[PDB]
């Protein structure tokens, strides 16, 4: 499963 | 902002026969930016159904992607990859060789 | 044995010819068995290899929010390391992310990977101890200090060892006939011509899987004088190739052996003309 990146650079 | 020019490898998923079908591959990889055009030329004609998987990055980031085609070796029919990428001056075209 | 899941994430802006593309695509080992890719009208994150065709829809839905997510994301990272670096505006720039994980026998997490490139060279890696992260300059330094303040480390390690794991296993078993199996290559070697003086042997493995292997040539049992050695590349039916070529004197080719070391090979082969 594909996990989004928690936070902005 | 680093370019990196592709290395284009153009070979037969089968060990080739004159006369029988088989699939031609031409792997494309180590390149950057992603931006790249691929064709597969028979005779120096495009070859028109082309199948390129989704391009995907090595470890290293750089970019490959494999464009294959059906085709049948025989002893006067040739094949080629020709590649156009910013890193390159001009396109690059790869004959097929039998022995690779 | 070990096993890997990991995906592969590029955004790339066209800037005056619409939003950034964005791909993500997810391998098993070796083995492709997912995308998403942004530009189809419908995108939707899809199977990429038969075994996952029967994923009801919940989780191609989960999977496409979270890729969506992501793209978002990107468009943001893009504009803010364009800021961050003084580039030109306009141009093409791609931002790029890997992750995911590995087991070994073990099941529990070996290792685990979050990492970044910008414009195709490293931003920012979480390090091996899943709790602090390497920056590649300044820029990326920036970074570095917001997800520390955010805990992001500790967040991206309970999904390391919890749900990537997790799914790996699943995976391993929805793919077990393909996923697991061995294909030993086929090797042989020939024989071409070069000059009144000399001739080139070619040493050939086929058909293996997975693609890891050692292919050498060696001058009577010691390594080895130039060889060519090209890059690992598929057959495209789910199986690799590779060769390595040397170019010998014209009657000492009995003098030189090929030697393939493989997961498939119960002893290493050693072929000689």
């Amino acid at each position: 499963k594909y996990r989004q990146v928690a936070s902005h650079v | 902002m680093i370019q990196k020019t592709p290395q284009i490898q153009v070979y037969s998923r089968h060990p080739p026969e004159n006369g029988k079908p088989n699939i031609l591959n031409c792997y494309v990889t180590q390149f950057h930016p992603p931006h790249i055009e691929i064709q597969m030329l028979k005779n120096g004609k495009k070859i028109p159904k082309v199948e390129m998987s989704d391009m995907s990055f090595s470890k290293d980031w750089s970019f490959y992607i494999l464009a294959h085609t059906e085709f049948t070796p025989t002893e006067t029919d040739t094949y080629a990859c020709r590649v156009k990428h910013d890193s390159m001056a001009e396109p690059k075209t790869v004959y097929w060789d039998r022995d690779m | 044995g070990p096993h890997s899941l990991r995906y592969f994430v590029t955004a790339v802006s066209r800037p005056g010819l619409g939003e950034p593309r964005f791909i993500a695509v997810g391998y098993v080992d070796d083995t492709q068995f997912v995308r998403f890719d942004s530009d189809a009208d419908n995108p939707r994150f899809e199977p990429r290899a038969p075994w996952m065709e029967q994923e009801g829809p919940e989780y191609w839905e989960e999977q496409t929010q979270r890729a969506k997510s992501d793209e978002q994301w990107f468009r943001v990272s893009l504009r803010t390391a364009q800021r961050y670096y003084n580039q030109s505006k306009g141009g093409s720039h791609t931002f790029q992310r890997m992750f995911g994980c590995d087991v070994g026998s073990d099941w529990r997490l070996l290792r685990g990977y979050q990492q970044f490139a910008y414009d195709g060279r490293d931003y920012i890696a979480l390090n091996e101890d899943l709790k602090t992260w390497t920056a590649a300059d300044t820029a990326a330094l920036i970074t570095r200090r917001k997800w520390e303040q955010a805990g992001d480390a500790e967040y991206y390690r309970a999904y390391l060892e919890g749900e990537c794991v997790e799914w790996l296993r699943r995976y391993l078993e929805l793919g077990n006939e393909t996923l697991l199996r061995t294909d030993s290559p086929k090797a042989h070697v020939t024989y071409h011509p070069r000059s009144q003086v000399d001739v080139t042997l070619r040493c050939w493995a086929l058909g293996f899987y997975p693609a890891d292997i050692t292919l050498t040539w060696q001058l009577n049992g010691e390594d080895l004088q130039d060889m060519e050695l090209v890059e690992t590349r598929p057959a495209g039916d789910g199986t690799f190739q590779k060769w390595a070529a040397v170019v010998v004197p014209l009657g000492k080719e009995q003098n030189y052996t090929c030697h393939v070391h493989h997961k498939g090979l119960p002893e290493p082969l050693t072929l000689r003309w």
